[PDB]
Protein backbone atom coordinates (compact mmCIF):
# COMPACT_ATOMS: atom_id res chain seq x y z
CA UNK A 1 0.00 0.00 0.00
CA UNK A 2 1.46 3.43 -1.11
CA UNK A 3 0.63 4.69 2.49
CA UNK A 4 2.67 2.17 4.68
CA UNK A 5 5.40 3.27 1.42
CA UNK A 6 4.90 7.38 2.26
CA UNK A 7 4.76 6.53 5.93
CA UNK A 8 8.27 4.39 6.08
CA UNK A 9 10.28 7.41 3.64
CA UNK A 10 8.82 10.01 6.05
CA UNK A 11 10.45 7.75 8.80
CA UNK A 12 13.81 7.46 6.79
CA UNK A 13 14.15 11.08 6.93
CA UNK A 14 14.62 11.35 10.38
CA UNK A 15 17.62 8.73 10.65
CA UNK A 16 18.78 10.94 7.46
CA UNK A 17 18.63 14.70 9.12
CA UNK A 18 20.07 13.45 12.51
CA UNK A 19 22.94 11.68 10.43
CA UNK A 20 23.20 14.83 8.22
CA UNK A 21 23.53 16.83 11.28
CA UNK A 22 26.21 14.48 13.16
CA UNK A 23 28.54 15.04 9.68
CA UNK A 24 27.72 18.77 10.26
CA UNK A 25 28.68 18.74 14.24
CA UNK A 26 32.32 16.84 12.72
CA UNK A 27 32.53 19.10 10.47
CA UNK A 28 32.23 22.04 13.24
CA UNK A 29 35.18 19.95 15.16
CA UNK A 30 37.31 19.86 12.52
CA UNK A 31 37.68 23.45 11.75
CA UNK A 32 37.89 24.58 15.32
CA UNK A 33 40.99 21.54 16.14
CA UNK A 34 42.81 22.85 12.72
CA UNK A 35 42.06 26.70 13.79
CA UNK A 36 43.39 26.29 17.53
CA UNK A 37 46.27 24.20 15.81
CA UNK A 38 47.19 26.91 13.52
CA UNK A 39 46.59 29.21 15.92
CA UNK A 40 49.48 27.75 17.70
CA UNK A 41 51.95 26.81 15.58
CA UNK A 42 51.90 30.80 14.37
CA UNK A 43 53.03 31.56 17.80
CA UNK A 44 55.45 28.75 18.18
CA UNK A 45 57.47 30.74 15.06
CA UNK A 46 57.52 34.03 17.15
CA UNK A 47 59.19 32.31 19.71
CA UNK A 48 61.98 30.96 17.81
CA UNK A 49 62.18 34.10 16.13
CA UNK A 50 62.26 35.00 19.67
CA UNK A 51 65.76 32.73 20.36
CA UNK A 52 67.20 33.78 16.82
CA UNK A 53 67.06 37.62 18.71
CA UNK A 54 68.83 35.58 21.17
CA UNK A 55 71.66 34.74 19.17
CA UNK A 56 71.34 38.14 17.48
CA UNK A 57 72.60 39.33 21.07
CA UNK A 58 75.74 37.52 20.48
CA UNK A 59 77.40 35.57 18.03
CA UNK A 60 75.37 31.92 17.38
CA UNK A 61 74.15 32.58 13.76
CA UNK A 62 74.07 28.77 13.03
CA UNK A 63 71.11 29.03 16.37
CA UNK A 64 69.40 32.22 14.07
CA UNK A 65 69.39 29.98 10.83
CA UNK A 66 68.33 27.12 13.06
CA UNK A 67 65.34 29.04 14.04
CA UNK A 68 64.63 30.41 10.66
CA UNK A 69 64.17 26.76 9.72
CA UNK A 70 61.80 25.84 12.23
CA UNK A 71 60.07 29.20 10.80
CA UNK A 72 59.73 27.83 7.69
CA UNK A 73 58.39 24.78 8.75
CA UNK A 74 55.54 26.44 11.23
CA UNK A 75 54.74 28.91 8.35
CA UNK A 76 54.69 25.87 5.37
CA UNK A 77 52.32 23.89 7.58
CA UNK A 78 50.14 27.17 9.29
CA UNK A 79 50.12 27.60 5.29
CA UNK A 80 48.76 23.89 4.23
CA UNK A 81 46.59 24.06 7.54
CA UNK A 82 45.07 27.66 6.24
CA UNK A 83 44.48 25.64 2.88
CA UNK A 84 42.87 22.85 4.70
CA UNK A 85 40.23 25.32 6.92
CA UNK A 86 39.29 26.39 3.53
CA UNK A 87 38.55 23.17 2.67
CA UNK A 88 36.34 22.18 5.67
CA UNK A 89 35.15 25.65 5.64
CA UNK A 90 33.66 25.56 1.99
CA UNK A 91 32.58 21.43 3.17
CA UNK A 92 30.49 22.90 6.04
CA UNK A 93 28.56 25.64 4.36
CA UNK A 94 28.36 23.12 1.31
CA UNK A 95 26.33 20.25 4.33
CA UNK A 96 24.73 23.16 6.00
CA UNK B 1 75.10 14.39 12.66
CA UNK B 2 73.21 11.05 11.26
CA UNK B 3 71.11 11.07 14.42
CA UNK B 4 70.13 14.56 13.83
CA UNK B 5 69.24 13.80 10.29
CA UNK B 6 67.44 10.78 11.56
CA UNK B 7 65.79 12.21 13.99
CA UNK B 8 64.49 14.82 11.78
CA UNK B 9 63.10 12.11 9.61
CA UNK B 10 61.16 10.26 11.52
CA UNK B 11 59.27 13.69 13.29
CA UNK B 12 58.36 15.02 9.77
CA UNK B 13 57.73 11.80 7.64
CA UNK B 14 55.32 10.83 11.02
CA UNK B 15 53.83 14.25 11.35
CA UNK B 16 53.55 14.17 7.49
CA UNK B 17 51.52 10.49 7.06
CA UNK B 18 49.69 11.11 10.21
CA UNK B 19 48.32 14.55 9.07
CA UNK B 20 47.79 13.37 5.27
CA UNK B 21 45.68 9.96 6.67
CA UNK B 22 43.61 12.76 8.73
CA UNK B 23 42.53 14.83 5.92
CA UNK B 24 42.04 12.17 3.89
CA UNK B 25 39.51 10.40 6.39
CA UNK B 26 37.96 13.81 6.29
CA UNK B 27 37.67 13.79 2.77
CA UNK B 28 36.35 10.92 2.57
CA UNK B 29 34.07 11.81 5.04
CA UNK B 30 32.90 14.55 2.83
CA UNK B 31 32.27 12.30 -0.13
CA UNK B 32 30.41 10.36 2.33
CA UNK B 33 28.18 13.23 2.78
CA UNK B 34 27.99 13.67 -0.54
CA UNK B 35 26.64 9.96 -1.40
CA UNK B 36 24.28 10.92 1.01
CA UNK B 37 22.78 14.16 -0.02
CA UNK B 38 22.47 12.09 -3.69
CA UNK B 39 21.13 8.92 -1.85
CA UNK B 40 17.65 9.98 -2.05
CA UNK B 41 15.17 7.45 -1.30
CA UNK B 42 12.23 9.56 -3.33
CA UNK B 43 11.26 6.06 -5.08
CA UNK B 44 10.00 4.77 -2.49
CA UNK B 45 7.82 7.53 -1.50
CA UNK B 46 6.46 7.80 -4.45
CA UNK B 47 5.97 4.27 -4.77
CA UNK B 48 3.56 4.61 -2.32
CA UNK C 1 51.28 6.34 2.09
CA UNK C 2 50.69 4.48 -1.07
CA UNK C 3 47.47 2.33 0.19
CA UNK C 4 46.15 5.43 1.69
CA UNK C 5 46.52 7.28 -1.89
CA UNK C 6 44.76 4.52 -3.20
CA UNK C 7 41.95 5.48 -0.88
CA UNK C 8 42.31 8.71 -1.72
CA UNK C 9 42.10 7.83 -5.36
CA UNK C 10 38.97 6.11 -4.81
CA UNK C 11 37.58 8.89 -3.12
CA UNK C 12 38.37 10.68 -6.49
CA UNK C 13 36.46 8.11 -8.64
CA UNK C 14 33.61 8.79 -6.49
CA UNK C 15 33.96 12.42 -6.94
CA UNK C 16 33.92 11.95 -10.72
CA UNK C 17 31.08 9.59 -10.19
CA UNK C 18 29.12 12.74 -8.71
CA UNK C 19 30.03 14.86 -11.68
CA UNK C 20 28.79 12.27 -14.05
CA UNK C 21 25.59 12.18 -11.85
CA UNK C 22 25.84 16.04 -11.89
CA UNK C 23 24.03 16.18 -15.12
CA UNK C 24 20.01 17.09 -14.06
CA UNK C 25 17.05 18.68 -16.18
CA UNK C 26 15.14 19.50 -13.29
CA UNK C 27 17.63 22.81 -13.08
CA UNK C 28 15.59 24.95 -14.59
CA UNK C 29 13.56 24.62 -11.92
CA UNK C 30 16.30 26.38 -9.34
CA UNK C 31 15.86 29.08 -11.73
CA UNK C 32 12.72 29.95 -10.87
CA UNK C 33 13.39 29.90 -7.44
CA UNK C 34 15.34 32.49 -8.40
CA UNK C 35 12.82 34.50 -10.05
CA UNK C 36 10.72 33.93 -6.62
CA UNK C 37 13.49 36.02 -5.19
CA UNK C 38 12.89 38.63 -7.65
CA UNK C 39 9.81 38.93 -6.41
CA UNK C 40 10.78 39.48 -2.78
CA UNK C 41 13.53 41.59 -4.43
CA UNK C 42 10.82 43.79 -5.83
CA UNK C 43 8.65 43.65 -2.76
CA UNK C 44 12.51 45.43 -1.00
CA UNK C 45 11.56 48.33 -3.51
CA UNK C 46 8.43 48.12 -2.45
CA UNK C 47 8.91 48.94 0.97
CA UNK C 48 10.24 52.35 0.40
CA UNK D 1 4.53 39.44 6.97
CA UNK D 2 5.13 41.09 9.91
CA UNK D 3 9.01 39.65 10.26
CA UNK D 4 9.66 40.38 6.78
CA UNK D 5 8.41 44.22 8.21
CA UNK D 6 11.06 44.08 10.42
CA UNK D 7 13.26 43.19 7.64
CA UNK D 8 12.30 46.29 6.18
CA UNK D 9 13.45 48.36 9.33
CA UNK D 10 16.95 47.81 8.34
CA UNK D 11 18.76 45.53 6.06
CA UNK D 12 17.81 41.72 5.81
CA UNK D 13 16.52 41.64 2.29
CA UNK D 14 17.39 37.93 3.17
CA UNK D 15 15.12 37.41 5.81
CA UNK D 16 12.36 39.40 3.89
CA UNK D 17 12.05 37.55 1.00
CA UNK D 18 12.62 34.08 3.49
CA UNK D 19 9.32 35.63 4.76
CA UNK D 20 7.95 36.02 1.24
CA UNK D 21 8.44 32.77 0.81
CA UNK D 22 6.44 31.33 3.94
CA UNK D 23 3.69 33.33 2.46
CA UNK D 24 3.78 31.70 -1.06
CA UNK D 25 3.69 28.42 0.65
CA UNK D 26 0.79 29.17 3.05
CA UNK D 27 -1.22 31.21 0.61
CA UNK D 28 -1.17 27.92 -1.49
CA UNK D 29 -2.01 26.07 1.09
CA UNK D 30 -5.21 28.30 1.67
CA UNK D 31 -6.13 28.03 -1.55
CA UNK D 32 -5.88 23.97 -1.59
CA UNK D 33 -7.67 23.69 1.30
CA UNK D 34 -10.30 26.69 0.00
CA UNK D 35 -10.83 23.98 -2.85
CA UNK D 36 -10.70 20.91 -0.22
CA UNK D 37 -13.94 22.75 1.57
CA UNK D 38 -15.65 23.43 -1.38
CA UNK D 39 -15.35 19.76 -1.79
CA UNK D 40 -16.59 19.17 1.58
CA UNK D 41 -19.68 21.61 1.44
CA UNK D 42 -20.88 20.18 -1.37
CA UNK D 43 -20.27 16.46 -0.56
CA UNK D 44 -22.10 17.10 2.74
CA UNK D 45 -25.20 19.00 1.13
CA UNK D 46 -25.33 15.87 -1.12
CA UNK D 47 -25.48 13.44 1.81
CA UNK D 48 -28.08 15.98 3.63
CA UNK E 1 50.20 16.84 30.97
CA UNK E 2 49.74 15.60 27.34
CA UNK E 3 46.74 13.58 28.42
CA UNK E 4 45.52 17.04 30.01
CA UNK E 5 45.79 18.78 26.80
CA UNK E 6 43.97 15.50 25.12
CA UNK E 7 41.01 17.14 27.55
CA UNK E 8 41.43 20.24 26.54
CA UNK E 9 41.48 19.28 22.93
CA UNK E 10 38.36 17.76 23.48
CA UNK E 11 37.14 20.77 24.97
CA UNK E 12 37.98 22.22 22.09
CA UNK E 13 36.08 19.87 19.44
CA UNK E 14 32.90 21.01 21.84
CA UNK E 15 33.95 24.64 20.98
CA UNK E 16 33.81 23.68 17.60
CA UNK E 17 30.89 21.77 18.35
CA UNK E 18 29.05 24.49 19.39
CA UNK E 19 29.89 26.83 16.61
CA UNK E 20 28.92 24.35 14.30
CA UNK E 21 25.69 24.81 16.07
CA UNK E 22 25.54 28.40 16.51
CA UNK E 23 23.60 28.87 13.30
CA UNK E 24 20.37 29.94 13.95
CA UNK E 25 17.35 31.15 11.78
CA UNK E 26 15.17 32.31 14.45
CA UNK E 27 18.00 35.41 15.11
CA UNK E 28 16.40 37.72 13.59
CA UNK E 29 13.54 37.74 16.34
CA UNK E 30 16.36 39.01 18.63
CA UNK E 31 16.47 42.23 16.66
CA UNK E 32 13.00 42.37 17.22
CA UNK E 33 13.85 42.61 20.98
CA UNK E 34 16.15 45.52 19.98
CA UNK E 35 13.65 46.91 18.13
CA UNK E 36 11.53 46.64 21.57
CA UNK E 37 14.38 48.74 23.15
CA UNK E 38 13.73 51.67 20.55
CA UNK E 39 10.76 51.84 21.94
CA UNK E 40 11.79 52.58 25.30
CA UNK E 41 14.42 54.12 24.24
CA UNK E 42 11.98 56.42 22.30
CA UNK E 43 9.92 56.41 25.90
CA UNK E 44 13.66 58.15 27.17
CA UNK E 45 12.91 61.04 24.93
CA UNK E 46 9.50 61.40 25.93
CA UNK E 47 9.81 62.05 29.31
CA UNK E 48 11.51 65.41 28.52
CA UNK F 1 5.61 52.30 35.14
CA UNK F 2 5.80 54.35 38.28
CA UNK F 3 9.75 51.71 38.49
CA UNK F 4 10.24 53.24 35.23
CA UNK F 5 9.48 56.61 36.30
CA UNK F 6 11.72 56.67 39.03
CA UNK F 7 14.59 56.02 36.53
CA UNK F 8 13.05 59.14 34.69
CA UNK F 9 14.35 60.48 37.54
CA UNK F 10 18.02 59.81 37.07
CA UNK F 11 19.78 57.98 34.38
CA UNK F 12 18.90 54.81 34.29
CA UNK F 13 17.42 54.00 30.65
CA UNK F 14 17.98 50.49 30.83
CA UNK F 15 15.68 50.49 34.18
CA UNK F 16 12.96 52.30 32.30
CA UNK F 17 12.78 49.91 28.87
CA UNK F 18 12.82 47.38 31.22
CA UNK F 19 9.79 48.34 33.08
CA UNK F 20 8.25 49.03 29.50
CA UNK F 21 9.18 45.18 28.47
CA UNK F 22 7.31 44.73 31.90
CA UNK F 23 4.41 46.68 31.01
CA UNK F 24 4.30 44.98 27.24
CA UNK F 25 4.00 42.03 28.93
CA UNK F 26 1.45 43.14 31.42
CA UNK F 27 -1.06 44.71 28.56
CA UNK F 28 -0.67 41.76 26.01
CA UNK F 29 -1.65 38.78 28.82
CA UNK F 30 -4.45 41.65 29.53
CA UNK F 31 -6.20 41.31 26.32
CA UNK F 32 -5.63 38.17 26.38
CA UNK F 33 -7.62 37.56 29.25
CA UNK F 34 -10.00 40.61 28.21
CA UNK F 35 -10.30 37.89 24.94
CA UNK F 36 -11.01 35.02 27.36
CA UNK F 37 -13.50 36.87 29.30
CA UNK F 38 -15.40 37.67 26.48
CA UNK F 39 -15.96 33.81 25.47
CA UNK F 40 -16.62 33.04 28.97
CA UNK F 41 -19.37 35.73 28.75
CA UNK F 42 -20.69 34.53 25.41
CA UNK F 43 -20.59 30.89 26.95
CA UNK F 44 -22.41 31.94 29.81
CA UNK F 45 -25.25 33.78 28.30
CA UNK F 46 -25.00 30.48 26.06
CA UNK F 47 -25.96 27.94 29.19
CA UNK F 48 -28.02 30.98 30.50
Amino acid sequence: DPEKVLEQAVIDMQEDLVQLRQAVARTIAEEKRTEQRLNQDTQEAKKWEDRAKLALTNGEENLAREALARKKSLTDTAAAYQTQLAQQRTMSENLR
Amino acid sequence: RNLAALEAKISEAKTKKNMLQARAKAAKANAELQQTLGGLGTSSATSA
Amino acid sequence: FERMENKVLDMEATSQAAGELAGFGIENQFAQLEASSGVEDELAALKA
